[PDB]
C-alpha cells in the first residue's frame, strides 16, 4: 500500500490550495477506511485536515472547517483537499494517510498506518527565482591524506527545495547533500558534496545533476580540480 | 409454563471445583439470555454471571469474575456454571434467570430477571460429614404456672445443613419455634428447637423430637422430661 | 443512488442505504448508556460500531442529513461492535436541559428528511432516538 | 454505577403508604428493577426500566423514577408483601425488610441447665430461651457468677410469627465441663424494651 | 485538550533503553492515542496503535503504555538506525491534535571532524560573488564552534551554516559555513582561513587558502 502527494510548489497568496492524492494498493475505503491530510509546518507540530470516505464522508479540523473542502473519485482511486484565501501562515509539508477503525479486540477506531512522502507547498506572493549552480572544485587543501572532497552550491533559489543527483544518481556512497538555508539577501542556498579518493583525482567525471522543478532548471555542472 | 430446575451440589473443601446446571422448558430456550444469581443467607442477593443468547458468552461478576466459567447448551436446554478453586466466601444458594428485549423495539442486554429458578445450596468447607448428637432441654419447673412452660431439644454439632426437626411424628404446631442453624467455632453446625405446653401436659404427655440428618441419615428420637 | 426514506402511522419511521434497513423509534426507554457503551463524536467513531460497509455509512448518512453538527451538538451512544446483541445507535433528542437547543434542532430535521413527523417526543421530559436494523417493510416500496 | 437502598428495616403496619428509595452512583434512566423476596423462595421480578409494572402483580405497587433516585411506593400494603425488597442494574440494593408494626411483646425468659448425657462427653453448654418478643433489638447478657461474653457469641432468632407476628431467642453459651465444674450460679440477664426491669432467670446446678 | 511531550531531545546510547512521556490536559479514555516514528526526510509510520499495540512490521522492543494522562512508549535495544522524532496523537474536542516531538539521538564515540575548504568558484568569480565554503564531514555531536578569518580578523552577517541531521548508517553530523563576499572584498584580502573548534579535535584546527 503507497500514497503520492501532487500540486503546486508554489501558491500565491489570498489564492486556493489545492493537492490530490493517489492510492496504490487497494480500492479507496470500505469497512473502517478513511483518507486524511496532515500539515506540516516550519517547526510547528503536525496539524491534522480532515477525511474522505469511501462513499464521501468528510470531518474537519475546528480552525480548517471554514475554509477546507475535500473531494474523492473512487472511479480512479484518488481523493482532493481545497483551501481557499491562503495566508503565509499555511506553508507547511502536506502529507496523506489512511485513517482506519479495524482492530483485533479493543481500540478499533485507531490511528494513521500508511502516509505518502508529502509535497512542500510554500504560500508566497514572491517570483521564482533560478539556482546558479557553482561547481565547488576538489582543491590541494581539500585534500585530507587518501581522501578527497568535492562538491555544489545551489545559490540563490526560491522556492524551496531543489533534487542534487550525483553522476545521474550512480554514486551515493559517501555524499552529504546539505538542507537548504536562506541566505543573507533572505534567498534559499544549498550546498552538496561528495568525498571521492585522491586516487580518483583525474578518472570519472563528477557531476551534479541539479533540479528546480517550481522554476523548471535542470542544470548538470561538472566539478573538475 | 415457564420452569427453570437446577442439578445439585453441596459441601465442597475450598480449591476443589464444583460443576452445576439448569435445565430450562416452557419457553424458547435459545432466544432468551441466560445467567446466575448468588445468594448467601446473611446478605440476600448478588449477580455471580451472564452468557448472551445462542453463545457469545459475556463477563460475570468481578467479585470472583476470574476464578471459574459459564457454559450455555441449546441443543440440550439446559445451562452451567462451572465453579473452581473456591473460597469458604462462596457459601451461598445459586438462581437460574432469564429476560431479553422489552416490549417495545428493544432487545439488546437485560440485567433484569422475570422468571427464576429454585436455587441449589452449596456449602463450601471442609469439615467432615457427621452426625448430630441430641440432648433434651431440661424444663426446668420456673414457670410453674399450669398454661405456660417452655421444652426442648438440643440438635448439637451436625455437618453440612440441613436438619429436620418436628414433636411427636408432626402432632404439634404450637409453640414449635424450630430455631436457625448456627456454624459454631470449627465447623459442626448446632441448633434447638423449642416446644410450649402447660404445666399440666408435663406429667401427663410424652414429649419427643423427631429430628433427622440425612446427610448423615442419622435420624434420632429422644425422651424429654425434667 | 439516494438513501430511500419511509413514512408509516407516525412512529413506524424506516431508511434503507445499499443493503441496511433501519427503524428510527422515538421514546423514554433507554438500553445505551455511556461507560457502559461508545461515545460517538465524529463520523470516524461509527465505523466500529458495526461490520457491514452499508450499516456504518447509512448512520453517519442520517447523522448528516439532520443536522448533527460533530463539533458543537453533544455526542451520542452506540452499541460495540463484537457485540452480539445486534446494531443500535442511540442519539439523546431530550425537549428539556442542556440538549433542548439540540432537541428543536433534530425536530426541525425529521421534518424536512420525513417531511411530516408529529414528534414522540414530550417537550420538558425525557425522549430518546433510537435507531434498529429492521426488515424493509411490505407497505414501504421500493 | 453502583446501587445504594434505604431504609434498613421499613416496620410499618396494613393499611399504610409505604415507600422505598434507590440511589446510583451512575446517572442511570430507566435501567432499573425492584423485587420481593419472600425468605424461603426466589425474588419475583415486580417492576421493570423503574415504570412499567411486570404482568401480573398488583397495582398497589409502583416505581417512580429517572435520573439517579428511584422510589417503589405500596399504596396499601397486604399481608402477603411482607419481604425484602432489592434494586436491579449491574450492581444490588442492600435489601430494605418489610416487617410489622405490632403493640411491643414481653419475652417470656427460660434457662435451660446442660444436659447429663452432654455433661459426661466433655463439653456442656447453656442454653437460654426468650419466647415471643416484637421489638426485635433484645440483648442476653451471660453471667456466670457476675461476667461473661465467650459462649454469648451463639444466639439465634425465628423470623416474625404467622400468627402473632413476635421473634423468638435462643441464646446458648458454650462451655467445657472444666468451666462447668469451676463456677456455682448460672444467669441469662435479658435486656428489652417490654421488660421494665431486665429479668433474670437463673439456677445454680442442683 | 492539550498534548504534552516530554523530554525536548534524548540524546541516548545505544543498547540503553529510552522512556517518552505524553500527558494530556483532559482525561483520556484511550484508544485514540498512537506513536509515530519519522526518520529525517521520510513520511512518518505507525509505531503503536491504541496506546498498546504494536504496529504491522514493527518490533517489539517497541512497546506502548499508560491510561488515563500519562502515556509512555518505551524502546529498549536501541541501535544507530533508530534515530528519528516520536510523535503522540489524539482525537479531542473536534480535531486530531498530536504531540510536541523529542528528537532522540543515537550516541556513539566523540568523533573528530574531517574539515575540508572550497575556494569561490570560476563562474561565481566572473558574476561579481564570490562565496568560500567550508566542510566539515562526519563528527559527533553535533555541537561544533566554526568562525571566518579574513586577513586575521572575524566576518560575520554573511556566513551561514548548514547543518545536517545524524546520518544513521555511522550516527554522524556535517557542517557547510558559506562566506558570501562581492569581487572587490575578494581581491583586497589574500588569505583566508576556516576556524574550527570541536570537542573530537582537541587543538583548534585553522584551515586556509591564498588568492
Ligand atoms: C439525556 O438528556 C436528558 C435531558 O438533558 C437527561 O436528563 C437530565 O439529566 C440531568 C443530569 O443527570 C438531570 O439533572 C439533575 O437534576 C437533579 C434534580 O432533578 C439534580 O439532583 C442533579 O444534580 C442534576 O442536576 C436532569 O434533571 C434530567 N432531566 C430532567 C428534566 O429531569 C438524561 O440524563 C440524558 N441521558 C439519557 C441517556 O437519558
Ligand atoms: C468494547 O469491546 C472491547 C473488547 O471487549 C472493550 O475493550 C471495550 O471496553 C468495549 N467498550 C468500549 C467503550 O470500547
Amino acid at each position: 500500500v503507497q500514497l503520492q502527494e501532487s500540486g503546486p510548489g508554489l501558491v500565491k497568496p489570498s489564492q486556493t490550495l489545492s493537492l490530490t492524492c493517489s492510492v496504490s494498493g487497494g480500492s479507496i475505503g470500505g469497512s473502517s477506511y478513511y483518507w486524511s491530510w496532515i500539515r506540516h509546518h516550519p517547526g510547528k507540530g503536525l496539524e491534522w485536515i480532515g477525511y474522505i470516505n469511501y462513499r464521501g464522508i468528510t470531518h474537519y479540523n475546528a480552525a480548517l472547517k471554514s475554509r477546507v473542502s475535500m473531494s474523492v473519485e473512487t472511479s480512479q482511486n484518488h481523493f482532493s483537499l481545497q483551501l481557499t484565501s491562503v495566508t503565509a501562515a499555511d506553508t507547511a509539508v502536506y502529507y496523506c494517510a489512511r485513517l482506519t477503525s479495524d482492530c483485533s479486540g479493543g481500540n478499533c477506531y485507531q490511528a494513521f498506518d500508511y502516509w505518502g512522502q508529502g509535497s512542500l507547498v510554500s504560500v508566497s506572493g514572491a517570483s521564482t527565482k533560478g539556482p546558479s549552480v557553482f561547481p565547488l572544485a576538489p582543491s590541494s587543501k581539500s585534500t585530507s591524506g587518501g581522501t578527497a572532497a568535492l562538491g555544489c552550491l545551489v545559490k540563490d533559489y526560491f522556492p524551496e527545495p531543489v533534487t542534487v543527483s550525483w553522476n545521474s544518481g550512480a554514486l551515493t556512497s559517501g555524499v552529504h547533500t546539505f538542507p537548504a538555508v536562506l541566505q543573507s539577501s533572505g534567498l534559499y542556498s544549498l550546498s552538496s558534496v561528495v568525498t571521492v579518493p585522491s586516487s580518483s583525482l583525474g578518472t570519472q567525471t563528477y557531476i551534479c545533476n541539479v533540479n528546480h522543478k517550481p522554476s523548471n532548471t535542470k542544470v548538470d555542472k561538472r566539478v573538475e580540480p | 409454563q415457564v420452569q427453570l430446575v437446577e442439578s445439585g451440589g453441596g459441601v465442597v473443601q475450598p480449591g476443589r471445583s464444583l460443576r452445576l446446571s439448569c435445565a430450562a422448558s416452557g419457553f424458547t430456550f435459545s432466544s432468551s439470555a441466560m445467567h446466575w444469581v448468588r445468594q448467601a443467607p446473611g446478605k440476600g442477593l448478588e449477580w455471580v454471571a451472564v452468557i448472551w443468547s445462542d453463545g457469545s458468552n459475556e463477563n460475570y461478576a468481578d467479585s470472583v469474575k476470574g476464578r471459574f466459567t459459564i457454559s450455555r447448551d441449546n441443543s440440550k436446554n439446559t445451562l452451567y456454571l462451572q465453579m473452581s478453586s473456591l473460597r469458604a466466601e462462596d457459601t451461598a444458594v445459586y438462581y437460574c434467570a432469564t429476560d431479553k428485549t422489552y416490549v417495545s423495539g428493544y432487545t439488546s442486554t437485560w440485567y433484569y430477571f422475570n422468571y427464576w429458578g429454585q436455587g441449589t445450596l452449596v456449602t463450601v468447607s471442609g469439615a467432615s460429614t457427621k452426625g448430630p448428637s441430641v440432648f433434651p432441654l431440661a424444663p426446668s419447673s420456673k414457670s410453674t404456672s399450669g398454661g405456660t412452660a417452655a421444652l426442648g431439644c438440643l440438635v448439637k454439632d451436625y455437618f453440612p445443613e440441613p436438619v429436620t426437626v418436628s414433636w411427636n411424628s408432626g402432632a404439634l404446631t404450637s409453640g414449635v419455634h424450630t430455631f436457625p442453624a448456627v456454624l459454631q467455632s470449627s465447623g459442626l453446625y448446632s441448633l434447638s428447637s423449642v416446644v410450649t405446653v402447660p404445666s399440666s401436659s408435663l406429667g401427663t404427655q410424652t414429649y419427643i423430637c423427631n429430628v433427622n440428618h440425612k446427610p448423615s441419615n442419622t435420624k434420632v428420637d429422644k425422651r424429654v422430661e425434667p | 443512488d439516494l438513501p430511500l426514506l419511509c413514512t408509516l402511522n407516525k412512529s413506524h419511521l424506516y431508511i434503507k442505504g445499499g443493503n441496511a434497513s433501519f427503524k428510527i423509534s422515538f421514546d423514554d426507554i433507554a438500553v445505551l448508556l455511556p461507560e457502559y457503551d461508545v461515545i460517538i463524536q465524529h463520523p470516524a467513531d461509527m465505523s466500529w460500531c458495526s461490520k457491514s460497509d452499508d450499516q456504518i455509512w447509512l448512520s453517519q448518512w442520517f447523522m448528516n442529513a439532520v443536522g448533527h453538527d460533530w463539533y458543537l451538538d453533544p455526542p451520542f451512544l452506540c452499541r460495540n461492535r463484537t457485540k452480539t446483541e445486534g446494531f443500535i445507535f442511540q442519539v439523546n433528542t431530550s425537549k428539556t436541559g442542556i440538549n433542548e437547543n439540540y432537541a428543536k434542532k433534530f425536530k426541525t430535521g425529521m421534518h424536512h428528511l420525513y417531511r411530516e413527523y408529529p414528534d414522540s417526543c414530550l417537550d420538558g421530559k425525557l425522549c430518546l432516538m433510537k435507531a434498529q436494523p429492521t426488515s424493509w417493510p411490505l407497505q414501504c416500496p421500493l | 454505577i453502583q446501587m445504594t437502598q434505604s431504609p434498613s428495616t421499613l416496620s410499618a403496619s396494613v393499611g399504610d403508604r409505604v415507600t422505598i428509595t434507590c440511589r446510583a452512583s451512575q446517572s442511570i434512566d430507566n435501567w432499573l428493577a425492584w423485587y420481593q423476596q419472600k425468605p424461603g423462595k426466589a425474588p419475583k421480578l415486580l417492576i421493570y426500566t423503574a415504570s412499567r409494572l411486570e404482568s401480573g402483580v398488583p397495582s398497589r405497587f409502583s416505581g417512580s423514577g429517572s435520573g439517579t433516585e428511584f422510589t417503589l411506593t405500596i399504596s396499601s400494603l397486604q399481608p402477603d408483601d411482607f419481604a425484602t425488597y432489592y434494586c436491579q442494574h449491574r450492581t444490588f440494593g442492600q435489601g430494605t425488610k418489610v416487617e410489622i408494626k405490632r403493640t411491643v411483646a414481653a419475652p417470656s425468659v427460660f434457662i435451660f441447665p446442660p444436659s447429663d448425657e452432654q455433661l459426661k462427653s466433655g463439653t456442656a453448654s447453656v442454653v437460654c430461651l426468650l419466647n415471643n418478643f416484637y421489638p426485635r433489638e433484645a440483648k442476653v447478657q451471660w453471667k456466670v457468677d457476675n461476667a461473661l461474653q465467650s459462649g454469648n457469641s451463639q444466639e439465634s432468632v425465628t423470623e416474625q410469627d404467622s400468627k402473632d407476628s413476635t421473634y423468638s431467642l435462643s441464646s446458648t453459651l458454650t462451655l467445657s465441663k472444666a468451666d462447668y465444674e469451676k463456677h456455682k450460679v448460672y444467669a441469662c440477664e435479658v435486656t428489652h424494651q417490654g421488660l421494665s426491669s431486665p429479668v433474670t432467670k437463673s439456677f445454680n446446678r442442683g
